[PDB]
């Protein structure tokens, strides 16, 4: 592994020890599906082994997490949840046991969420769970009525929205510890106390820790001015959103040109 | 007597793992 | 070069466009399939034929390993940010060792300038609250 890795790797079985659930932000290009693939191996004692791993992740990483299990360990066993109903229908009657990981989309889940309630599942983690901000959403609920002792997360480039997502994100850490939106938004000093609450449960690494030769990317802004028949619709419009960003981009959306 | 549908379960039950694995494999690419 | 995009109807009118001038033309959209997904990106690495690949944000650039490339460009703007984010680092990750940059094709100050404004603004409150 590396350094970090392992030290993560520490972490997360601590944690487990001490049965804290906790999220795992680090940025993109630094290993997660090769921490997670590393905290796995770590379970030696034949608890979470002898159960399955329910690895929700979004529909586009299901092939690169698939071959990230068939090459980093020649010991787990993948069975993929994702595709025809046929096929999806015949691997949910094979368990219904070498049902090491599970691979499944988040609309899958919820669709299907009656097949996974019927069986029991030693570890779940939902990597990629950015998406899982909006309470309100049916994502959110049918995730949260899962039974499972243990949740672990790999998400990255956490938070950047409204409070809501950070209400989300911690009620879902823990159903404890927190009761009300507005309770959470009541609780200089405020970014101090929420850094200090969220110290424990969650790690860091960023760019600089990591990165040993990275060539620093270079972003270049580029102007571009608007045509003469643009300039006529930017007229036109100024004398909605959509259509105006439209009509700025390019004008054949609304005046495909005729013959 | 009930040996030969014990036999029977078993055999479907291979036939099944196999139907698994050519999911599987077919999966696989 | 990764060029990125968001409406269908654009990296249709792009595809129109590259298929015009012959620089190759390999695209994923939320609309392909996940096996024909798994398969372009397959190719995209330990393959060479394709110059540019064609993205969008939600559906590409989130865990799709692209290091193969060596610049990105960005067609339009997103209004909540860390989405090109995802993008960006997705071509600058571990195995991208030639080269990272980062193109943004924007107007000049049209409605887009909006836009940009409260993405900076976004970006710099994601930075400096827990970090
Ligand atoms: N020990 C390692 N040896 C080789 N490659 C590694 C190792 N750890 C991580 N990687 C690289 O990391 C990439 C996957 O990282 P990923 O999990 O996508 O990062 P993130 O979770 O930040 O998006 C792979 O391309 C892989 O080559
Ligand atoms: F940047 Be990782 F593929 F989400």
């Amino acid at each position: 592994l590396k350094g970090y890795q392992l030290k993560g790797m520490n972490w997360l079985a601590n944690l487990y020890e001490q049965g804290i659930n906790g999220i795992l932000a680090d940025e993109m290009g630094l290993g997660k599906t090769v921490q997670s693939i590393a905290l796995l191996a770590h379970l030696a004692e034949r608890e979470n082994i002898w159960g399955p791993f329910l690895i929700i992740s979004p529909a586009s990483t299901l092939n690169n997490w698939h071959q990230e299990f068939t090459r980093f360990v020649p010991k787990f066993k993948v069975l993929p949840y994702w595709g025809n109903p046929h096929d999806r229908k015949v691997i949910r009657r094979f368990w219904s046991a070498p049902f090491h990981v599970v691979i499944t989309s988040y609309q899958l889940v919820v669709q299907d969420v009656k097949y996974f309630q019927r069986v029991k599942w030693q570890y779940m983690v939902l990597d990629e769970a950015q998406a899982l901000k909006s309470s309100s959403s049916v994502r959110w609920k049918i995730l949260l009525q899962f039974q499972c002792r243990n949740r672990l997360l790999l998400t990255g480039t956490p938070i950047q929205n409204t409070m809501a997502e950070l209400w989300a994100l911690l009620h879902f850490i823990m159903p404890t510890l927190f009761d009300s939106h507005e309770e959470f938004n009541e609780w200089e000093n405020q970014l101090s106390r929420l850094h200090m609450i969220l110290k424990p449960f969650m790690l860091r690494r960023i760019k600089k820790d990591v990165e040993n030769e990275l060539s620093d990317k270079i972003e270049i802004l580029m102007y571009c001015q608007l045509t003469s028949r643009q300039k006529l619709l930017y007229q036109a419009l100024k004398n909605l959103v959509m259509q105006f960003r439209k009509v700025c981009n390019h004008p054949e959306l609304f005046e495909r040109q005729e013959t | 007597l009930t040996e030969e549908m014990l036999l029977k379960r078993e055999e479907r039950a291979r036939k099944r793992r196999l139907q698994a694995a050519r999911r599987a494999e077919e999966h696989k690419n | 070069v990764l060029i990125y995009s968001q409406m269908t109807r654009m990296i249709d009118l792009l595809e129109e466009y590259m298929v015009y001038r012959k620089h190759t033309y390999m695209r994923l959209d939320g609309s392909s399939k996940i096996s024909e997904r798994r398969d372009m990106v397959a190719d995209f690495q330990n393959r060479n034929d394709i110059f540019v690949f064609l993205l969008s944000t939600r559906a590409g650039g989130l865990g799709i390993n692209l290091t193969a490339a060596d610049t990105v460009i960005f067609y339009d703007s997103d209004w909540n940010p860390t989405v090109d984010q995802q993008a960006m680092d997705r071509a600058h990750r571990l195995g991208q060792t030639k080269q990272v940059t980062v193109y943004r094709l924007i107007c000049k100050g049209t409605i887009e300038e909006r836009i940009l404004q409260r993405a900076k603004e976004k970006s710099e409150i994601q930075r400096m609250v827990i970090s």
